[PDB]
């Protein structure tokens, strides 16, 4: 239930291990981070909605510093979850390299020597 | 010709202590406006 | 027009005003560096560049 | 430094400001009598803040511009109409006697927010302490229903527990021949219809409850007609009084700091003048509510908040 | 009251033509409900139904019906020029089948 | 297929951001531009799909749906605005959005490459359509029949989500491509039952399958016009169309799992039929032969043939025109009279003879008059069905005989006879009321001309 | 209470949690566990009246017997095994001890009985609490020892929560007691996918926490505790309808709503282990939440109900104090979904 807490060599509270670093980063258009820049300007629409202020140009200082907020942390969590989308699958590629009788490599036949069932449609 | 919104009767319908009113929560009463009850005479 | 403080009145805070742009231009200028840090690192671990 | 908990942390307290001449006070007495005269010069002698008794438009008075706004966005209700028909069946008798508890209830919490605010004492013509007279007036002449009754006790049991009485309960005293005789001389061709048996009633629920009560939990000085305009004689009478009685003496700064947090925040004062209990008197419907608070956001300065509208001269908001 | 609420009458509905004899149904001010008509017979009428017809009449052979007639035209040719059979039962090559060897 | 959806998105700040006096000229006017951009889908490759791109792809089946929901957007904006006219400004822009919100969903549906987004955007739609009806339709009884749209969907549609993850676990993929390429067959067990039962019952109650089917008539009568133009024309196409992409993983199991769907649909077209011969509401009417209809499309998908293909594919698009036109035609005369019964208002030709004439070519191609799109689809379906069995000729004769006769039921009793003596309030037709008539029956009357453009990927 | 006494005890009950979550030996644990009720108690009771001091006696009745029946288990552990580190019991009988304790904690069915009233009973501030933070501490617990837990015990508490969440929430007209059913049933949700993924019961708190905190705020904002009251928000406020609105169908788990997420993770964790069955059940169930929650919004923002005289008045007020973080939690609670592939940063 907790598959990767356990993993060796692991830092309790880093948010960014340093083999993190081998990994090319999120360029600064990715369209995680323009979305993440959309939620950060809708917040700033609903703060001037509640404290019924005029809604597209009451607070501009105000609305950057929530698009501001929501992108720059936005960059870091799709580092996380980039880093850890790689080590699953380095840890996964690994143990199927030092396990082989567990993922044979069996011949596969072309479609013409495998019979396959007919089903007409009537 | 406009179209139709709740009148007070409607709305009389999610004023008791409870939805689906039976019997015996009939004599339920719905809690104070405030979140204070009355006090008691139980004179010490 | 208004008859009390209204605490913001005609002018506003430019304490407050001058803070939040500040943090925006500084969060705004710290992600610039980093990301080109992560890129050059990220060559350089690789001998890409 | 908006007054909050980390204001009262740092520093401010409420008894500091306490000065002897605090004294919330109250000056009642029959229509037409002189109380509102008596009011002033007791403010003016002692140097505390007046206040004019609140009437349909004192909401008004505090918000946007101190102008009244129209009566169908404010109030809904006319004092004239409930002398010319006390009896119809619009239920304008009640509506307006709602409103105007409305009205006293917000006094009171702008009187006490100044009071424990700058130290400086208030002087009020009527209270939600002594608005009920009028109510049981009303319905003894058979002006309003039980129902109405009802829940104006509702609203009066859950609203006026929160609050600390005044000090002193000044009533001036006018005999109801005397009151008849000054409202004909006055001129209004409405006040002219008030009967003489509502006049008494109103004089009976203050001299059998009010008076009562208030005796108990604060200290009342009477006066009649003739004694009530040597205001000079009233203000000494006032200040050699030893308000040793009520809950004023059982206060320190954390039953005030609770306090001075309820009497701003006005909406959290006007909260449960709202309750939904569906008197056809009160009881507005979705179409006519939609239409009104439609027109009432359409007035020159009400849009948006205080400081953001501007068609009435607002700037920077952008930069807001 | 004998009342239950204070409630608006429910009020007449209002005709366009009262006010604007040539009104068009669109509006009640008279230059934003003409310049409505306009643009709704513009760019229905003219632009999408027209022109879009149109497009799509002259649509390119994307779907090769004409190339498969002219594909079928030179098989039918070829076959019944040299005595083949128009059309085989089998699509694929026996040839590059290998069934099961033995079938009891 | 970018260019298509950005423009639409678009469309929600162009409409936020316009005068109070210019939404609906604005509205109208971008969104036939962009209705006429789609147009430009119809090229097919023919072999195969076009993919634009991993996440969108479009089909001969997908570009006719995608087309009719475009188009359908200014024609519910040009059906509103008479209503809408006492409305405040922020709350006609709010409506304006569901409508816009409501054409963006619907289009990334359609063009989804695999179920998972197929399934978020098919039920992302409920939300708009709901608003809708609950928010604006006039009458009390709206809450109920959003109530009965909302949970007769869901129940559906939850063992369908069950059924998808499972089926991406077991097989690795939901992308429709892989998913075609490496089929194979559902064995016969009862896991395969239950696993086939829950691909297929959200689109059943999608369409809808008769006795699945009593949301429709409230939901499809309480709605405000705008509403009920799309409930009828486009979401009751959601339904056939992921009936048409989810059978490819069921063979061979459907070959006697269709049977009491089968039977169902052609015993239900008989019955929702007779039922339009007796009713006093003029909506109810149409929604009940809108059953009618579906339950022809529903027999089509089963017996899983390319004719029956090519018919549901045509029979989809025309019934969208139709129906949405019929709603428009019934909508003007509540608009006068204030009242959906029948029998209120009575010879309304005499006093409204182009309305009248918009009345008979809408009841003509509901019943299916040659050449029309509608005949050509539901005569396709019919042969397909004689091949499935000789027999399906009687039913499929039966609802062809009670379809024209409610339909000129339907015609002769609002349009002939004599008028009602006491309503004084028909006024003459506005110009906006007649283009939507015409906007609605222009397109169908074209659309003879290259019948191929809406058979479907089976062509 | 004195606004620093006030901001003592709220820091002692996050130290307690916060000791819960930090803690390797069982015994500090439990004393995270005390500090936080010892804290908590009089944060129900901050404004006093009979129905908070109810509410407060029976929440101390409760949560000192789990705590008993904790330590227990605990004991038990340690005799058979001189063991004080959390890991996986040792001993069969102490988990069973254990996860009972800790549901009791949580509040789940069948011990679900005191989070309605509880909740009715307190203000909306303690609340906001109450059905918040005092989840994360058993919640950490459980997903330390879940290798050790059995799965037929589990699911049937969580299921049971499901059905009684839903179930006891359609009879409600006061908001607090179905923001307390509500809980109950997401609570279940939580606990179903615990002996599979902790991951996704993390993903399931967060949001849960999210929109708990959105639709706490929102009352609050629109000082209403019943049906009716909240009735009256679109004659003053109407932007807070159409936000409760659209909170309210993030609940109810309707794509493409942010909490239609945690439904959908839940779902397609539990096929992988080959259970179909439980997952079909779940879903169907949580309709009826669903159901109350459409009709909440039917009588707060889709219709207008009627309204007093009285409003005219604060028609004329602006709100003197305004939540900082309501805003972002409303964008949170609904627009989050595209974000889903950000839950890997969760293990
Ligand atoms: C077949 C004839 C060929 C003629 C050649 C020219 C045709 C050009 C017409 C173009 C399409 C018509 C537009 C329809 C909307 C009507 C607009 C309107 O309001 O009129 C106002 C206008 C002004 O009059 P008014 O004095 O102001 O008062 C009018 C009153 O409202 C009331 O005045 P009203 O009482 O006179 O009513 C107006 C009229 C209009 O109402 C209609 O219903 C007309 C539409 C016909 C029925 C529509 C559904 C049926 C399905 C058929 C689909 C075929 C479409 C093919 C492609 C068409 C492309 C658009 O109603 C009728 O006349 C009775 C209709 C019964 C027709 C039954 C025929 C069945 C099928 C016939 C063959 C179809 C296939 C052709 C090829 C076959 C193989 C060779 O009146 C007219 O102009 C009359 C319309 C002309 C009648 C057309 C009927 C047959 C044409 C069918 C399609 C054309 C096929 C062309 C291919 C070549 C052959
Ligand atoms: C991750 C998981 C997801 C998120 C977790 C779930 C979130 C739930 C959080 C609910 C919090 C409840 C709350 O604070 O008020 C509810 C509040 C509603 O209340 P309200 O209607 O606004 O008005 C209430 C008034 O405050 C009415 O009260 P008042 O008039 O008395 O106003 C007093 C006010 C104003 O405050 C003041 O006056 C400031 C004056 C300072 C006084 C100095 C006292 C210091 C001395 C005590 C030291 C104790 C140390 C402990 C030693 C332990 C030893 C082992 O103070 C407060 O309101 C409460 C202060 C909260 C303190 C927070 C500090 C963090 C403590 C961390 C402790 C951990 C230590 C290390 C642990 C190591 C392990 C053992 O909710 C909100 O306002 C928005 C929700 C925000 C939640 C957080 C957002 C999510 C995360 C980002
Ligand atoms: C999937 C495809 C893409 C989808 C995108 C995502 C979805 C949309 C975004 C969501 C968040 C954005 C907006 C949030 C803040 C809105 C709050 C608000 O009150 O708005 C009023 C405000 C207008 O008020 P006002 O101007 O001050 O004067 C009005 C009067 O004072 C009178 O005003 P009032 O306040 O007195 O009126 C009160 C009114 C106020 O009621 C509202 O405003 C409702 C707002 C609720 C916020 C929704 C929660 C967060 C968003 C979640 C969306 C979920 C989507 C998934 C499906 C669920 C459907 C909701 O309430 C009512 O009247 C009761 C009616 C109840 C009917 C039931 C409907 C309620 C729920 C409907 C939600 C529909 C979705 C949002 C639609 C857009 C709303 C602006 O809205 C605006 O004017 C701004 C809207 C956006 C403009 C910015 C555009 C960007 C800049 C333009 C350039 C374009 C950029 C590209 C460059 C290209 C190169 C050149
Ligand atoms: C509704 C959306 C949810 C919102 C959630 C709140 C977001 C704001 C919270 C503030 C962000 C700061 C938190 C972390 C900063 C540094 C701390 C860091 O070191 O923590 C690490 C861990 O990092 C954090 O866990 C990552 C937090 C990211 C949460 C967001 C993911 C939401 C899922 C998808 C929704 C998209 C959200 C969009 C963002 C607004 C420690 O790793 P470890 O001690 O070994 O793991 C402890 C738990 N174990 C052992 C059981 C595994
Ligand atoms: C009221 C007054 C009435 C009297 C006046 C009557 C006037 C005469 C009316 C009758 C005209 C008859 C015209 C007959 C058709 C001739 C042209 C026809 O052949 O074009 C067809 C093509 O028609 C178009 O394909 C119609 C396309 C459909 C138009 C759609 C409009 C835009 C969409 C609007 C929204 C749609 C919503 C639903 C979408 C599914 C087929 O062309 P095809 O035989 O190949 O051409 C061979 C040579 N080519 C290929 C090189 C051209
Ligand atoms: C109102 C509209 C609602 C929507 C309509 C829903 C329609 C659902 C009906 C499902 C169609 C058939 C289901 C399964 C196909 C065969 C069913 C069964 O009766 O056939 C025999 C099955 O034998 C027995 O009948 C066992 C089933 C009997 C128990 C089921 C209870 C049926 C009672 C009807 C309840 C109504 C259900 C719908 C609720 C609304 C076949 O014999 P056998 O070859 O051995 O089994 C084949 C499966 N194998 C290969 C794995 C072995
Ligand atoms: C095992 C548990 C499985 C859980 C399945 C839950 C199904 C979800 C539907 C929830 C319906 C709840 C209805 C209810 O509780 O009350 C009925 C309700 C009470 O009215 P109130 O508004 O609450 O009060 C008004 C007076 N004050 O009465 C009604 O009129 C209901 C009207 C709408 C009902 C809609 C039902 C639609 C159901 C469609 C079929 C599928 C439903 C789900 C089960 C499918 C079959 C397996
Ligand atoms: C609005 C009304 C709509 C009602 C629709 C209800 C019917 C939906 C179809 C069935 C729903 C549940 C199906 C389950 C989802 C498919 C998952 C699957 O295929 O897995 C099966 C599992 O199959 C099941 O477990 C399903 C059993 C049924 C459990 C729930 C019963 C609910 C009622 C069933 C009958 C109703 C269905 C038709 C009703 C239509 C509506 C009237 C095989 O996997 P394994 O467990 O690994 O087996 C092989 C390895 N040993
Ligand atoms: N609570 C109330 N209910 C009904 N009428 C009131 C109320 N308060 C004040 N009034 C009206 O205010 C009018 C004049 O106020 P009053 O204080 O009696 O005389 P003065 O103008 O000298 O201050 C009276 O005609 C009285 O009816």
């Amino acid at each position: 239930m907790t598959m990767m807490s356990g993993r060796p060599g692991r830092v309790p509270l880093q948010f960014l291990p340093n083999e993190a670093r081998s990994l090319p980063p999120p360029k600064l258009t990715d369209p995680r981070l323009v979305y993440m820049g959309f939620l950060g300007y809708c917040s700033g629409l609903i703060d001037n909605a509640i404290r019924r202020r005029p809604v597209v140009s009451a607070g501009l200082h105000r609305q950057l510093l929530y698009v501001t907020s929501f992108v720059f942390f936005g960059y870091y969590l799709l580092k996380r979850q980039d880093y850890m989308y790689a080590l699953r699958d380095h840890d996964m590629f690994a143990y199927v390299k030092s396990h082989p009788e567990d993922f044979p490599e069996k011949d596969k036949k072309t479609y013409g020597e495998i019979l396959e069932e007919f089903h007409p449609v009537r | 010709a406009r179209q139709w919104q709740p009148d007070v009767e409607w709305a009389e319908q999610f004023g008791g202590a409870v939805m689906y009113p039976t019997k015996e929560t009939a004599h339920w009463k719905p809690p104070p406006w405030n979140d204070v009850d009355p006090p008691k005479d139980t004179l010490v | 027009k208004f008859y009390i403080r209204e605490p913001p009145h005609g002018s506003p805070d430019w304490l407050k005003v001058g803070l939040t742009l500040g943090t925006s231009v500084f969060l705004w200028i710290y992600l610039i560096k980093q990301h080109k840090e992560d890129v050059l690192e990220y060559k350089r671990r690789n001998g890409l560049e | 430094l908006q007054y909050g908990p980390l204001a009262f942390v740092l520093g401010e307290r409420t008894t500091r400001k306490l000065t002897e001449t605090s004294k919330v006070i109250t000056v009642d007495g029959n229509i037409c009598s002189g109380k509102g005269r008596l009011a002033r010069e007791i403010a003016e002698k002692l140097g505390l803040r007046h206040f004019p008794e609140a009437g349909i438009h004192y909401a008004d008075s505090t918000t946007g511009d101190g102008k009244p706004l129209d009566v169908q966005l404010s109030g809904n209700c006319s004092l004239e109409k409930f002398y010319d028909d006390p009896k119809s069946n619009d239920g304008n008798s009640y509506r307006l006697q709602s409103w105007l508890y409305a009205s006293r209830l917000l006094q009171y919490a702008d009187a006490l927010e100044h009071l424990l605010s700058t130290g400086q004492g208030v002087v009020l013509e009527r209270s939600i302490y002594s608005d009920f007279v009028f109510l049981e007036a009303m319905y003894r002449q058979g002006f309003i229903r039980k129902q109405c009754v009802e829940h104006y006790n509702e609203v009066k049991k859950v609203t006026a527990c929160e609050y600390l009485p005044p000090h002193v309960v000044v009533y001036v005293d006018v005999p109801v021949p005397e009151i008849q005789s000054r409202i004909q001389k006055k001129g209004n061709p409405h006040e002219m219809k008030i009967t003489a048996a509502y006049l008494q009633d109103i004089e009976n629920a203050y001299k059998k409850t009010f008076l009562p009560e208030m005796s108990e939990k604060c200290e009342v000085l009477q006066y009649s007609a003739r004694e009530a305009e040597d205001a000079e004689k009233v203000v000494e009478d006032i200040e050699y009084l030893k308000c040793d009685k009520g809950p004023w003496p059982d206060q320190d700064d954390r039953t005030f700091h609770r306090l001075r947090m309820l009497v701003q925040n006005k909406l959290e004062v006007l909260n449960y003048t709202t309750i939904p209990v569906y008197l056809p008197e009160i009881t507005i419907g979705a179409h006519q509510s939609d239409r009104v608070f439609q027109k009432f956001t359409e007035l020159p300065g009400r849009k948006y908040s205080p400081g953001y509208n501007e068609d009435v001269g607002d700037k920077w908001i952008w930069l807001k | 009251p004998t009342i239950r609420l204070q409630e608006d009458p429910d009020p007449e509905d209002e005709n366009l033509y009262e006010k604007n004899p040539d009104s068009h149904g669109y509006d009640k001010d008279p230059i934003v409900d003409l310049w409505n008509m306009r643009v709704v017979f513009f760019f229905g009428f003219s632009i999408v139904l027209v022109l879009g017809s149109t497009f799509v009449a002259y649509l390119p052979d994307y779907r090769m019906q004409e190339w498969a007639r002219r594909e079928a035209e030179r098989l039918v040719k070829y076959r019944e020029a040299n005595g083949l059979p128009l059309m085989e039962s089998n699509c694929f090559d026996p040839n590059k089948i290998q069934l099961p060897e033995d079938e009891d | 297929m970018l260019k298509i959806i950005i423009p639409t998105t678009m469309l929600l700040p162009m409409t936020w951001m316009s005068k109070h006096n210019m939404i609906w000229i604005n509205a109208t006017v971008h969104s036939l531009l962009i209705s006429l951009i789609s147009l430009s889908l119809l090229n097919q490759l023919g072999e195969n799909s076009l993919n634009f791109s991993l996440t969108f792809f479009s089909d001969s089946l997908s570009a006719p749906l995608l087309v009719l929901t475009t188009w359908l957007l200014p024609l519910m904006l040009m059906a509103s605005q008479s209503h809408l006219s006492k409305e405040t400004t922020t709350r006609k822009k709010l409506y304006i959005t569901m409508l816009i919100l409501l054409q963006l969903f619907l289009i990334m549906t359609f063009t989804a490459t695999e179920l998972i987004l197929f399934y978020i955007l098919f039920e992302a739609t409920l939300v708009p359509t709901l608003i809708i009806i609950t928010r604006w339709g006039n009458q009390t009884e709206r809450l109920n029949a959003g109530l009965y749209f909302l949970f007769y969907t869901l129940a559906g549609s939850l063992p369908l989500l069950v059924a998808l993850v499972y089926i991406q676990n077991t097989t690795g993929s939901l992308n429709f491509l892989i998913i075609h390429y490496w089929s194979h067959p559902l064995s016969n067990s009862w896991s395969n039952i239950f696993m086939w039962l829950a691909c297929i019952m959200a689109f059943m109650v999608k369409m809808p399958l008769y006795g699945l089917h009593l949301w429709l008539p409230k939901a499809h009568v309480e709605a405000p016009i705008a509403g009920s133009m799309v409930l009828a024309a486009v979401l009751l196409k959601l339904g056939g169309y992921g009936m048409m992409r989810i059978t490819t993983i069921l063979n061979p199991l459907t070959n006697y799992m269709a049977y009491p769907f089968l039977m169902l649909s052609m015993w239900g077209m008989i019955m929702t039929s007779s039922i339009c011969l007796r009713q006093t509401d003029l909506k109810s009417l149409i929604a009940y032969s809108s059953v009618s209809h579906m339950a022809l499309v529903i027999v089509a998908i089963m017996i899983q043939t390319p004719w029956s293909f090519m018919g549901a594919t045509a029979l989809m698009i025309a019934h969208g025109l139709t129906s949405s036109m019929l709603f428009c035609l019934a909508n003007t005369n509540y608009e006068r009279v204030h009242s959906r019964t029948m029998i209120l208002a009575r010879g309304l030709q005499t006093l409204l003879p182009l309305m009248a004439t918009w009345w008979l070519v809408a009841s003509l191609t509901n019943l299916a008059l040659p050449p029309s799109i509608n005949l050509i689809g539901e005569l396709f379906i019919i042969t397909a069905s004689f091949s499935w069995s000789n027999i399906t000729i009687i039913l499929m004769g039966m609802n062809m005989m009670i379809t024209a006769l409610y339909s000129l039921y339907m015609l002769i009793t609002t349009q002939r006879g004599k008028y009602t003596h006491h309503i004084n309030n028909i006024k003459p037709s506005f110009t906006r009321e007649n283009a939507l008539m015409a906007l609605h029956i222009l397109p169908l009357l074209l659309l003879t001309l290259n019948p191929k453009m809406i058979l479907g990927p089976l062509y | 209470m004195n606004p620093i006494i006030y901001t003592t005890l709220i820091m002692t009950v996050m130290s307690g949690t916060m000791l819960v979550m930090i803690s390797s030996h069982w015994l500090l644990i439990w004393i995270g566990f005390e500090m936080n009720l010892l804290a908590m108690i009089p944060v129900l009771m901050k404004n006093f009246n009979p129905r908070a001091t109810e509410a407060a006696t029976k929440y101390f009745l409760t949560q000192a017997t789990a705590s008993m029946m904790l330590m227990m288990a605990i004991i038990i552990n340690l005799l058979y095994s001189g063991q004080w580190t959390i890991t996986k019991m040792f001993n069969p009988v102490a988990m069973t001890m254990m996860t009972m304790a800790l549901a009791m904690k949580l509040g789940l069915s069948p011990f679900h009985f005191w989070v309605p009233e509880v909740t009715q009973g307190i203000s909306l501030q303690a609340g906001l609490l109450l059905l918040t933070w005092q989840k994360l501490a058993p919640l950490s617990v459980l997903c330390q020892i879940s290798q050790s837990i059995n799965p037929n015990l589990m699911l049937t508490m969580a299921m049971l929560s499901i059905l009684i969440g839903g179930w006891g929430g359609l009879n409600q007209t006061q908001l607090r007691k179905i923001m307390a059913y509500s809980s109950i049933a997401h609570m279940g949700w939580m606990t179903a996918v615990l002996p599979y993924n902790t991951t996704m019961t993390i993903l399931n708190l967060l949001i849960y926490i999210t929109m708990t905190l959105a639709m706490f705020m929102l009352l609050i904002h629109s000082s209403a505790t019943t049906t009716l009251s909240l009735s009256h928000t679109w004659n003053k406020m109407p932007v807070i309808t159409s936000l409760m609105m659209v909170t309210l169908l993030s609940m109810g788990g309707l794509p493409p709503l942010s909490g239609f997420m945690p439904k959908w993770m839940i779902i397609q964790e539990m096929t992988k282990n080959e259970s179909i069955i439980m997952p079909t059940l779940m879903a169907m169930t949580a309709l009826l939440n669903l159901y109350f929650y459409m009709r909440l919004a039917y009588s707060s923002s889709l219709t207008m109900f009627p309204s007093t005289n009285n409003m005219k008045m604060k028609w004329q007020f602006e709100h003197t104090k305004q939540m900082k973080l309501l805003p972002t939690m409303i964008v949170l609670s609904t627009l989050v979904l595209p974000m889903t592939p950000a839950l890997s940063s969760l293990n």
